[PDB]
């Protein structure tokens, strides 16, 4: 359950004459359990800005982004950093185009880690990571090697597996399937649909038409 | 409740030299990175919060106990058993005339260890952890290289499984491979053992991969603070924007 | 013809400690970065080629003159006038009891400068070049921070406009902003003044932006060498591939 | 004038069980002054590998890439590193999607530098950099600020200007116009055509159909 009310963000670039670059103006968005909302708009409409504000990666200047944490409601715009850290650890999951990981950790442990942080047993985490990698057709030979030594597509299948290792009540998807071929894309679509079925509030940004049509349950116009 | 609390802490050698009006809370199982300009007072603040520099103003509370209101014996006990300190220059936190094994084992014996074989085995295990060969345990740190000495200091200050570790540029002098090894080790300690780390670093990549929260210091004042990725990707204070724009992209 | 030539150079404290069978040529107006594992012998090689460590085998020729066949007076003259040496720890290349102005001016006076005002002005100019405030010229390096001391050492070893500079991790202890300033300064010196630099670094980004050629050292032997970008993007030796895979991506 | 004969390259990934990844097999390619050759092939055919071998960024295992330097002929596959460095400084220019520059140097000096390295006067270098930036419609306000503080498109217009600051007899173009809009793309096309007219041997990799048709004078099939 996501509740965005009057969130507005303008970047102040002090490095260049302190010019103001508005990217969000009184935006709002409501998301419910078992629903997928995809942000649609011309490039530069604030899609990325809003999505990462939902993940607290950006800080809107004004407004509220209230997300249910546990059985609570938390305004990420004013919550303490510890609150946001826990909300990410348990409540708000993120999938994107980039595997920011420690370089020398094997792929299986890169996928297991976010679940092991929650205290889940290591056997269950390993089994779920193996399952996710197999579904995303990641070769077994690459499970025990660092992602940095793989190709871009394999690194991204690993990042998607790491994103889906934990069953987050809220989920964010910044073009997960973009580069993937049709088979791997379809696998990610099936994973997203399963997340929706279990009751995951999914917010996504998709460029592919077929992926959006198959996944999106509602469209939010970010043009304004 | 915070493992460490700093309120209005200030120490100035002279107007503009040091830190002033610094407050922050650190909990178990999280990393508070400190980044800033060379000369912003990061090292002075680290010394002050690590019981190595009495502040002129403000208070420091560790487990609800004022740090500098305690007796000197209690502070030394903290620094001897449950506090780790990693200096920027490894030799400052090492005994030059004492072998690496002795440097690691001093802390263990200070915590009650009295079995020579177990201390030796633990020292060798920690040397292998930081990838230092176990055959260098008996060699004095003067024979070690800069990175080897830094890793030896890290092992010395981490062998006791401390609850709070203050580090000043621990990655300095380390090749990227052993650097990643150290980052993984620190992450594992923080998550599994609930270790708390206050790390001063200039490599914003290490702060990104390790620090859970960040402080950005300039001319002795904290200019920006908050979530690490928010600060790095959504900086607000001019200095922070300069700082992240100066990063060398690989 | 090469400004510096190294042929079969070898210095070992013990089997595997040091460097062995090292040969390379350095010309004016280019940078030869050295990267490798902590413990590969980079510092030992840098000392040997900088006239600070007599090798057990091989020869070093500077302007066609064997480095260690010359008299000790000539080597000291080289290190005093036209050779710069930047140590990993700045205080090792600084006079603790001498102010920053004096540290910079020692080299200038060693080159024949005998006007106090001009020496002071040059020292202040170089302090501003490394962004150190000109009001810290009279302060002893002990009052400087690690980055401040490192920049002071760099200015001291660059004030004389030398022809060859051996640096050991000059970027260590430097925030990314002053690091970029230093990189630009070194590039400008190398191109305009034809300066030659042998730099040992672990930040592969700095080697990418600065080094024209690279050496990759492991267990005391050069394992891979060639064009910097070719080595980084097209590594051949297993160690190099590990090393560039360990880089923290920003 | 470029002369590629029997160049073959296979990557050995020691980090992953030492698997071999062939990407070039006995490839050859002839380029003449005042001609543009574009590499065409399915993704993974060795286009990037060959282009960067032409720039010495990769080292083919066997074969020859002989380029005219001065009034000479130089096999980049066996030349010394100094030889390659000078060949890049004066003879072989490179344009790509990425501005690897020192962070704190203004855009005008980022564009001027490659020409100032050749000893050209600073007034001429500044004038030519200003001309190139104006042609690529880079705002005047951004000339005196670091590229890292700009957007991706502006950074890429600056990288293209830096690439074209020096009149290289050989030129390499790894998708310069890819992200650019139609106006800025057309400007880069005009610059490439002018380079061809002066007698520049251009080797390119282009994904856009219109750009390739307008620029390409010959097509090299990299599928094999
Ligand atoms: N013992 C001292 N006596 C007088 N002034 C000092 C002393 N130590 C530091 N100063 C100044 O105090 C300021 C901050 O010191 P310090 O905390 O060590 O800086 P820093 O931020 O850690 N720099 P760096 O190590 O490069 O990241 C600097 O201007 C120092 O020059
Ligand atoms: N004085 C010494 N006596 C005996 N052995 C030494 C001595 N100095 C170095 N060794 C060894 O010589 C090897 C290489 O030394 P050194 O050249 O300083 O390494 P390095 O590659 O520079 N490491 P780093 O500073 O981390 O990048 C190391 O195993 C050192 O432990
Ligand atoms: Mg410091
Ligand atoms: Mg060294």
């Amino acid at each position: 359950m996501i509740n965005v009310q009057n969130v507005s963000k303008t970047f102040i670039l002090h490095q260049q004459n302190g010019v103001r670059l508005p990217v969000l103006n009184r935006a709002s968005l409501t998301v419910n359990a078992g629903e997928c909302v995809v942000l649609h708009g011309h490039s530069g409409s604030g899609k990325s800005t809003l999505l990462r504000s939902l993940y607290a990666n950006y800080l809107p200047d004004e407004g509220q982004i209230q997300i249910k944490h546990g059985d609570e409601w938390v305004d990420l715009v004013t919550a303490p950093a510890r609150k946001v850290v826990e909300i990410r650890k348990t409540t708000v999951g993120w999938v994107s185009q980039f595997l920011r990981v420690i370089p020398r950790i094997s792929a299986l442990e890169v996928v297991m880690q976010p679940l092991l942080d929650t205290g889940v047993p290591r056997e269950a985490c390993a089994a779920k990571a193996a399952r996710l990698l197999t579904r995303l057709n990641v070769p077994e030979r690459l499970w025990h090697l660092a992602p940095s030594t793989f190709s871009g597509g394999e690194q991204q299948r690993v990042n998607i597996a790491r994103g889906f290792i934990v069953d987050y009540p809220i989920l964010l998807l910044d073009e997960p399937t973009a580069s993937l071929d049709a088979k791997n894309s379809a696998a990610v679509v099936e994973l997203i649909r399963e997340a929706k079925t279990r009751g995951a509030a999914i917010v996504g940004i998709f460029h592919d038409e077929a992926v959006r049509n198959d996944v999106a349950d509602r469209l939010h116009p970010m043009g304004a | 409740q915070p493992l460490l609390s700093v309120n209005n802490l200030t120490h100035l050698y002279a107007p503009g030299k040091g830190f002033s009006d610094v407050s922050f809370d650190l909990w178990p199982g999280e990393v508070l990175g400190i980044v800033g300009e060379s000369g912003s007072g990061k090292t002075t603040l680290l010394k002050s919060i690590s019981a190595r520099l009495t502040p002129q103003q403000g208070e420091i509370h560790y487990e609800n106990r004022s740090l500098y209101a305690m007796s000197e014996a209690d502070r030394r006990r903290l620094l001897r058993t449950e506090w780790g300190v990693v200096h920027q220059h490894p030799l400052d936190g090492l005994r030059r005339q004492v072998s690496a094994g002795g440097n690691i084992g001093e802390r263990l014996m200070a915590t009650g260890a009295r079995h020579y074989g177990d201390i030796r085995a633990t020292a060798q295990k920690w040397l292998e952890e930081v990838e230092i060969p176990a055959n260098r345990i008996d060699d004095l740190p003067t024979t070690f290289s800069g990175g080897m000495q830094q890793r030896l200091q890290i092992a010395r200050n981490l062998v006791t499984h401390p609850k709070l570790v203050f580090m000043d540029q621990p990655t300095g002098g380390l090749d990227v491979s052993v650097q990643a090894r150290l980052l993984d080790l620190l992450r594992g300690l923080v998550v599994e053992l609930n270790l708390a780390v206050v790390i001063v670093t200039h490599d914003l990549g290490v702060a990104r991969l390790l620090a859970d929260r960040l402080l950005v210091m300039k001319q002795g004042q904290v200019v920006e603070s908050g979530l690490t990725d928010r600060v790095l990707d959504d900086p607000h204070h001019p200095y922070t924007q300069l700082l992240v724009s100066s990063v060398l992209q690989n």
